[PDB]
């Protein structure tokens, strides 16, 4: 189970300890930082 | 007004597209130099009947 948090932007998470640790080992990889390059970019001619 | 992620993204554009514009003077130059000349010449006689 997983609700998300608008506001704090924060993700509830729900389960057993071993459970909670995996989704917390995958949230931090899914909220590493992007370097520098989103799906836009801006081009000078 | 976006959420975390899209706005992570408008503010790299935003910090990319704020650039400072460089100005530019554009001299023209119009030169004319125009020359005449003419020369008439001719003679014309009258008379009587």
């Amino acid at each position: 189970q997983i609700v998300a948090d608008e506001r704090t932007n924060s993700v509830i998470v729900s389960g057993d300890p071993a459970t909670r640790d995996k989704m917390r080992r995958l949230i931090r990889r899914l909220d590493s930082e992007m370097e520098r390059s989103g799906n836009s970019q801006v081009f000078y001619l | 007004t976006a959420p975390q992620d899209i706005m992570q993204s408008l503010q790299s554009v935003i910090e990319q597209l704020d650039i400072r514009r460089a100005q530019v003077h554009v001299e023209a130059l119009i030169v004319e130099v125009a020359e005449g000349s003419n020369i008439n010449f001719g003679v014309q006689w009258a008379s009587k009947d």
